[PDB]
């Protein structure tokens, strides 16, 4: 009888998610861009006797996201876990890169999940628990031709932690997992190969093994793992200076 | 899950080895009893197959190679496998930089540093053929730098460049290498302090609470899983949040 | 490697690096918001013989910031070296963090310094030499009720290692100078004697502690040193996990 | 500055720690030529004194007590003081996990991590004396994991944590501890090898160029500089950004 909303479920990371979770008993609310895929999504778990609710919502805005949040809330009477996967950011070079670029990054990269955490952390203090999990990638580390998608990624560690530290003392728990590099099916074969050669375990990573990160830190028992950057990516994280 | 994969748990006749030991074992892994203390190893070997559990006792000194060969051996012919290596036993000799003996660095290198080295040479070579492995290396906080802890910050310091070169080296086997960096946890030792002291270390901790040895043993759960096979070359902190200021 | 532009150099720091540059021969352009302090300044450094201009601006908005840029390059024709001093910003507690708290930390503390290296790095690259610094602090790691700071400020890491990569090739470098406890003649001598305790080097850092190792990675010789994040902290970010 | 410091760089008869003494010496330094080579000793010792340089040799295996201490006693007779540790010697056995021989694992661990730690003990109570020391380690970008050397990453992280460890504890007598990580660095090494190798390794460096040693004296000699004593337990890397992402 536990309660959890997935931020941008409407994708494989967040369909995988989502079965994790139902698979733990988990009760569900589901927020994302595309209302077809997400009721598509809450149909098929539905189907598979879970308990879900859907949210369409393609908000950057604070009181648009607090308003998400009410929804849940209202059906569910409290929110246990939050789940903030990432949405799509595109990377090109900085001289690509215009004003606007900038600010939309920011807005749905960081000040969008810094909202969602605003409307549910002080929920989860109050009533003594809460496992926040932030989904990440490894752009926040900073690459060449990324600039605008790392500014965004990065501040989710700094942002992460202090809130981990704030609210420790109330049961809740604030952690990151960062994504790899994740198969998706629409990368072409040859780009699976050369990717995968680059990976210490030799394969692109699944939905699958990032919802079993998620899934942990997410966990009754987790309440001692707090603060954490919890890389999911099959050893490449390994190459970064200051990934640990 | 870990149902029937064999785990080699090195200093676990006591401590928190010991009950990370147990509930490997009670989510069905067979599981080897190791220490220098051959009486614990007895009495906990005892203990466990009492409750049912598929165990094996193997005294070794793990700072010495042949030892940890036997070991290996031993486990090998009572199992036939070795799927999960966790380097939990250590061991801590500190002070001021200028007391330190000689040997009071010698022996933490040996235990922490080497003996992780030592096991995790002896047993990967079947983890390869089996194409599948978990080697999980106890750290510390302590990693990050502590006063008076030279040898202890410098051996599970190592540790953490030894968990990440052999992520990337063994991984196309099957083989993942991870590192928990406990922080506070709740031992015997804690027991043994006054209140005044207690209540000034507890207030440095975020949550206000301690942590429990099943804090570790739930950690490592996760990172020996079947599911965890793309989780390598991390370091993860069971500190309540103290890693991230211990100032 | 002669001219320098720091921006924010209306305050102690500013003023630190400004001398120091200076006493290595650098003609310098001093940005700001506050002209007054912005002109004495100046005229200090003037009038101990150093090549310097003001400029006043208390800008967040990309194309004010490039206009900034263009003046001081109008002026000496080419941009060696920047530094960004960070803006004050106001830590506070999650409940106390507005809608517009959020906006103003990620414009000033992110967005701002974003700006101005895409308005100095395209010129940096084409003359084949640059040397950023970015002046950051310990909220980037996430400590208690910094929540708006440590989003903004921890923006800046991934970014100056994404720049850093991409500008690589062309004699660039990008760095980050991160200020631990600055002893500032206004802090109270109480709060100075709790807070040198707390650093292993007892004694809090200056201003010149500060400029002293922005000096460094600014220099000519520091071409082989980039993406760096280094702490002037006396010993304190060694008690941070991830600070190396 | 570093004007009428004495300092002492371990390994320095030859490669970037020979380069490190001579800016050392050319920019006020006195300093103290190391090596476990004592023909490389006396000829460096002799360059350098030709150059005008204040300059003395200390033959001695760094990875031995009894030949620190000695040398520290030398030191401290002809100058009188300590000013700046550099740890430079280092050395690497590398190889498959299989294939490494205890031996290639004990040297390693020996001449870079406990040297290190040797040199910094016999050296620190001088510094305290006079209230002020710096204490240089260098480490490598291999800190951070790298295939085939886990001896090497082993004790370059630990001289990491090392660091970190001793500027939390020396920082209150005037010392600080910091380490410098070379990524890849033109070397004597590098002038006698084929093509082929060097052109796959350029091509992994975001610079396109090689490092030179001087590029790691500077850097030394900023941690080194009188003016430097608010910087301590800092890693910082002299790789060009290869460090970023090294794979
Ligand atoms: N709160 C904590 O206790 C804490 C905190 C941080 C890190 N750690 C680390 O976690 C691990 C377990 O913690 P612990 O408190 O149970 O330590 P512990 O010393 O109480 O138990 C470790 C066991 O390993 C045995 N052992 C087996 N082989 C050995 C060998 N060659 N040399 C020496 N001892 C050998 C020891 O006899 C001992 O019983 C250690 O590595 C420790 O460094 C513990
Ligand atoms: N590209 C690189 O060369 C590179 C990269 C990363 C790190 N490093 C590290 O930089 C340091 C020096 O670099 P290097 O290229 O000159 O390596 P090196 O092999 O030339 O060793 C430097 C000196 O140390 C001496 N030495 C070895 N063992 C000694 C001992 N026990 N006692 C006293 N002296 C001893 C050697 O005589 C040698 O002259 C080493 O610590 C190395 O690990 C070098």
């Amino acid at each position: 009888g536990k309660v959890a909303l997935i931020v941008n479920a409407d994708d494989a990371v967040g369909e995988a998610v989502a079965l994790r979770l139902a698979g733990s008993g988990v009760q569900l609310a589901l927020a994302g861009a595309d209302a077809g895929r997400l009721d598509k999504l809450a149909s098929q778990l539905a189907g598979k006797g879970a308990t879900v609710m859907a949210v369409a919502t393609a908000a950057v805005e604070a009181g648009a996201i607090r308003d998400s949040v009410a929804q849940v809330k209202a059906r569910y009477g409290r929110i246990d876990v939050l789940v903030h996967n990432e949405s799509a950011l595109a990377a090109k070079p900085l001289p690509e890169i215009s004003d606007a670029d900038v600010g939309a990054a920011l807005d749905t990269g960081l000040a969008a999940p810094f909202h969602y955490l605003r409307a549910v952390v002080p929920g989860m203090r109050e009533a003594g628990f809460g496992r926040v999990v932030n989904i990440s990638d490894l752009r926040y580390l900073g690459l060449a031709n990324t600039s605008s998608v790392a500014a965004a990624r990065s501040g989710l560690f700094g942002l992460t932690r202090a809130l981990a530290l704030e609210s420790a003392r109330d049961g809740v728990t604030v952690n990151t997992v960062v994504m790899g590099d994740v198969d998706s099916e629409t990368t072409p074969a040859a780009e699976r190969e050369k990717l995968a050669g680059g990976i210490p375990v030799k394969r692109l990573g699944t939905p699958a093994d990032i919802a079993n990160a998620v899934g942990f830190l997410a966990a009754d028992s987790s309440k001692y793992v707090t603060g954490q950057t919890l890389f999911v990516c099959g050893g490449k994280s390994a190459y970064f200076s200051m990934s640990i | 899950g870990i149902q029937n994969r064999v785990a080699l748990i090195t200093g676990s006749a006591s401590g928190m080895g010991k009950q990370t030991a147990l509930r490997f074992a009670e989510q069905g892994a067979a599981v080897v009893i190791n220490d220098i203390d051959a009486e614990k190893v007895r009495a906990t070997v005892d203990e466990f197959s009492a409750r049912g559990h598929r165990v094996l006792g193997a005294v070794a000194d793990i700072g010495n190679k042949a030892a940890v060969d036997g070991m290996v051996k031993q486990t090998i012919d009572a199992f036939g496998r070795i799927d999960i290596l966790v380097n939990n036993a250590g061991m801590e000799r500190a002070g001021a930089l200028r007391k330190l003996s000689e040997a009071d660095w010698d022996v933490t290198i040996n235990v922490n540093l080497k003996g992780t080295f030592l096991c995790t040479q002896a047993v990967h070579g079947h983890m390869v053929e089996n194409k599948h492995g978990r080697i999980v290396n106890i750290a510390s906080r302590a990693w990050l730098g502590g006063a008076g802890q030279t040898p202890y910050s410098s051996a599970k310091a190592g540790v953490v460049g030894m968990t990440r070169a052999l992520a990337i080296e063994l991984g196309r086997a099957g083989i993942t290498v991870n590192c928990v960096a406990p922080g506070l946890i709740h031992t015997p030792m804690w027991d043994e302090l006054p209140e005044k002291d207690q209540q000034f270390l507890l207030s440095r901790q975020p949550t206000g609470k301690l942590g429990e040895p099943d804090d570790i043993a739930n950690t490592l759960l996760f990172l020996a899983d079947d599911d965890s096979g793309f989780v390598t070359g991390q370091v993860l902190y069971v500190c309540g949040g103290r890693s991230l200021f211990a100032g």
